[PDB]
């Protein structure tokens, strides 16, 4: 039996680094911060008897 | 008494540095001269501590 859904959001900042070879000589490892606001859609739910 | 002291540090730099000069010069009979350069210079530096 479908009791509730709902949805969340979330801010976070993510830091990823990436080696970027350009030229496929110039290769540079480059980090960078990025804030993300995820939001994620939650179902409960409960078992009654049939 | 039963002491357990467990420690694991971790430690890693990555440092990479490009340089990239070129410069060309054309001098003619003291009637055409012309001298240019470009230099480039990119350092990167990532430290992961743990």
């Amino acid at each position: 039996v479908h009791l509730l859904s709902q949805t969340h959001e979330e801010g976070y900042s993510r830091l990823e680094c990436k080696k970027k070879c350009t030229l496929k000589i110039f290769c540079k490892t480059v980090c960078e911060d990025v804030f993300r606001v995820a939001k994620a859609e939650f179902r409960a739910y409960w078992c009654v008897a049939a | 008494q039963e002491d357990h002291v467990r420690s694991s540090f971790l430690l890693d730099n990555q440092n990479s540095q490009n340089t990239v000069t070129a410069s060309a010069g054309i001098a003619f009979l003291n009637i055409v001269n012309f001298k240019v350069e470009t230099d480039y210079i990119s350092q990167t530096s990532l430290t992961k501590d743990y």
